[PDB]
Parts: structure tokens; sequence; C-alpha cells
């Protein structure tokens, strides 16, 4: 028999792991009178 | 920023001799210490291990010491062996016995003087001198007195710069040596004092990962040296390259130890691939970091799954983008968090490289600072005790002249390491 290192592997990674590629989002937050008469007279 | 090397015992020579033939190929310096290179980029750091002789030639920064020629005849007899300088061999009349008493005390004292002189020579032409670099295996007799010896002589000399050492530890199920435990332990004893990095390998890893991962055949001592010396010459590839975050043997120290006693890492290397499959698998940075993280490919006995992460540094050489690094940094942190320290807030350092090693896209080399390392001092202190409580065979080291305070010294201050490793594991904030 072949003797066999002791540790088993348990952490995983995947390529692409942000969400949308983005580290952070933020959320969305929502949103007188008269004047002076005058004309021609006589 | 010059290293100077020192080769030990017949591990030491030889592992060197494999170090040296896997420079002089990526430098492109012929076996006669030619230059034959094709890029500016291998002549403007060559002096990092070289120096220069007269007409073209190099000669390589290293010390080879042995109580007996038989291995440097052989690397003398080797295919690189015309490369070292011939006045660097410094030897003795009788073989070391595997006894650490005798190596450290009877023949140690008779040569250290020819070595100390040899090292000072080469340490003092040096324009700049970074830290010395030392292998040799722990379970030995000549390997472990001579390079503790040697070890505690340059700390002396010079407290200032950094002391690395690679070292061969025994395996846990087969021995090659009965007197294992008294070797390992006193070299133990001296390298906490005296050293300030240390990385540990096991015989027993390496066979499992040649014949689980890269499924040879018939592996030999040379695959075994050819994979350590992939390592040892990429932890310090940012010495002597330019790239996008330059590092230094003194960042990788500042960064993994937290406390000056904790000072023990577990090293790997990761662009293995096997024999058949190469076809199966791109090369991309998540595939570096899977094979970087997988406990297959660690060098060492002991399992992460049963300690945690203080600190783990990695090294990457080739052309790629940081966001990728950093974000492969994170989500393996996030991932698994359980395995990571909480009291501090990032474990990991990165580095990146521009030159990567010939016929390879990429490469990374691992560094990794974890407690599960307290379990290889318990075993061996468990081994120990069962040998001295019954003077197994304590009269050589007595006849030789120790006094056996030493031995129960060397066996507190070991227990008192793994005691140590055990309180900063169950720390909590509070
Ligand atoms: N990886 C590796 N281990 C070796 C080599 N030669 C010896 N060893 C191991 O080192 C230990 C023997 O130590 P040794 O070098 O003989 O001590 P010395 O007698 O003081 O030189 C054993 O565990 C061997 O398996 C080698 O070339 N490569």
């Amino acid at each position: 028999q072949h003797n066999k290192h002791p540790g088993k592997t348990v952490m995983f990674t995947r390529k692409d792991p942000l969400k949308r590629g983005l580290f952070s989002s933020y959320p969305y937050i929502p949103e007188a009178g008269p004047n002076i008469k005058t004309g021609k007279v006589n | 920023r010059e290293i100077v090397c020192v080769q030990a015992g017949q591990c030491g020579n030889q592992i060197g001799s494999k170090f040296w033939e896997v420079i002089s190929d990526e430098h492109g310096v012929d076996p006669t210490g030619t230059y034959q290179g094709d890029s500016d980029l291998q002549l403007e750091r060559i002096n990092v291990y070289f120096d220069e002789a007269t007409g073209g030639r190099y000669v390589p920064r290293s010390v080879l010491i042995d109580l007996e020629p038989g291995t440097m005849d052989s690397v003398r007899a080797g295919p690189y062996g015309q490369i070292f300088r011939p006045d660097n061999f410094i030897f003795g009349q009788s073989g070391a016995g595997n006894n650490w008493a005798k190596g450290h005390y009877t023949e140690g004292a008779e040569l250290i003087d020819s070595v100390l002189d040899v090292c000072c020579k080469e340490a003092e032409s040096c324009d700049c001198l970074q830290g010395f670099q030392i292998c040799h295996s722990l379970g030995g007799g000549t390997g472990s007195g001579m390079g503790t010896l040697l070890i505690s002589k340059l700390r002396e000399q010079y407290p200032d710069r950094i002391m690395m050492t690679f070292s061969i530890i025994p395996s846990p199920k087969v021995s090659d040596t009965v007197v294992e435990p008294y070797n390992t332990t006193l070299s133990v004893h001296q390298l906490v004092e005296n050293s300030d990095e240390s990385m540990c390998i096991d015989n027993e890893a390496l066979y499992d990962i040649c014949f689980r991962t890269l499924k040879l055949t018939t592996p030999t001592f040379g695959d075994l040296n050819h994979l350590v010396s992939a390592v040892v010459s990429g932890v310090t590839c940012c010495l002597r390259f330019p790239g996008q975050l330059n590092s230094d043997l003194r960042k990788l120290a500042v960064n993994l130890v937290p406390f000056p006693r904790l000072h023990f890492f577990m090293m790997g290397f990761a662009p293995l691939t096997s024999r058949g499959s190469q076809q199966y698998r791109g090369l991309s940075v998540p595939e570096l970091t899977q094979q970087m993280f997988d406990a297959k490919n660690m060098m060492q006995a002991a399992d992460p799954r049963h300690g945690r992460y203080l600190t783990a540094s990695a090294l990457f050489r080739g052309r790629m983008s940081t966001k990728e690094v950093d974000e492969q940094m994170l989500n393996v942190q996030n991932k698994n968090s359980s395995y990571f320290i909480e009291w501090i807030p990032n474990n990991i350092k990165s580095s990146v490289c521009d030159i990567p090693p010939k016929g390879l896209k990429m490469a990374v080399t691992f560094i990794g600072n974890n407690t599960c390392i307290q379990e290889m001092f318990r075993r061996v202190g468990e081994q120990f005790t069962l040998m001295f409580r019954r003077k197994a065979f304590l009269h050589w080291y007595t006849g030789e002249g120790m006094d056996e305070m030493e031995f129960t010294e060397a066996e507190s201050n070991m227990n008192d390491l793994v005691s140590e490793y055990q309180q900063y594991q169950d720390a909590t904030i509070e």
C-alpha cells in the first residue's frame, strides 16, 4: 500500500467570484400686480 | 541585495547542486560560466547570485561543507560541477556518524574556523548584503550539528541581516535514522533562538506529490530536489526581476511572523500538472489558487483542517491583472472564514512579478504560517520522552561530553512552543 498525505481538500474557489464584477453596490434611494400704464392722449 | 548560500551535509550538497543547475538555466549561464543568454533582463541582476570573474565568467556565492568529501566528489563530477570555486569546498577526514554531539563538538570545532573565514570573505564581497540561505537536514549529523553551529556564529557576526533555512524533517511513518528524535529536538531548540524564518519539508509529502499529482513511473531524488529547487528559486524571484508589486525577504518576514517564536512555515508550489492531463485544464489565476490551497500540494504532513491560518503569502510570476489576484484572495478569505484567525483582518499578502520561469506561462509559490505545525513537535517530543526515560542510546551523546541538562532544556523549550501555538489557536476577542 502506498502512503498518503493526511490532509483532505476543504478550500474551494471559482472563476469570476464577484457579483456582476463589482466589489460593492450602493442601494437605490428615491427622490404680481398691475404695471405702469400709459399711452397716447390729448 | 545579495544572497549567500550554505550547503551542509549530503542532503544539502545535493539540493544545492540542483538549485544551482536551475538558477544557471534561468539566467542562461553555460556550465563553463559564460553568459549565453538572450535578454538584458537576465544580465541586470546576475550579481544577486553570481560574482563576476575575469573575461566573462560567473561564480556562484556558495559554501560547501561536509565531514567526508564523497558527496562533494559526486557534485564536482556532475555536469555543472566545474562552476564551483575550488577554495569553497571545506572538508574533514572522518564522518559525523549521524551523531549530533560529534558533529557539533568534535569535528565542528576543528573545521568551523575555515568555514567562518570562507563565509566572511563571501559576505564582505557583496556591495549590500541581504540575508543568508542555508540548506540542511535536521535528522542527520553534520547537517544538524554544523548547520546550527554555523548559524550561531553568523548570528553573532551579522545580527542585523536575515537568517533563512530550508530543512528536512523526519517523516511520521518510516524513519531514515534510528536516533532522529534527539537530533531533531536539539536542532529545533537551536533554531527557535537563532533563526528568523524556517521552512520544513517531509520526504513522504514529496513522494505522494510525485506519485499522485505527477504520476511519475520511476521518480528519483533528482525530481524531489528539482521541486525543492523550484520553490527555493521562486521565493527570491521578486528580488531579481521587475514587477507591478515588488517584494523582499524582509517584507515576507514582517508580514508572516506575528510573534518572534512563531516563525515556522509551510511551503508549496502550484503549477504541477499531471504527465497526461494538460489538455484538460487551462492556465488561469483561479486554477493556480485552487492548486495553491490544496493540501495535496503542501510539502509537510500536517493538515490545515486541524488548525487555523495566522498569515499566508503568495508570490505570482507572469503577466496578469491585479484585480484577479485581489478578488481571488478576498473570495478565499470570505468563503472559508472559519480557518482564518479572526483578530487579524487580512491574513494573505500578494505580490506580482512580470517574468515567469522558462516554459511556464505563470507560476506562484505559497508560504503558510499555520498552527497545525504544533502536531509535528508534539509527536517528536513524545518519541524523545520515550527514548530518554530509558537512556535508549544516550551513552553516545554523554560519552562525547554532553550534559543531560541540555536535553531537558530542549524538551522544555519545545513543549512551551507547542503550548504557545495551542494558546494562540484558542484565543478569543471577548
Ligand atoms: N530530499 C532529499 N532528502 C535527502 C537527500 N539525501 C538524504 N536525504 C534525507 O536526509 C536524511 C539523512 O540525512 P543526511 O543528509 O544523511 O545527514 P548527514 O549524514 O549529516 O549528511 C534522511 O531523511 C534522508 O532521507 C536528498 O538528496 N534529497
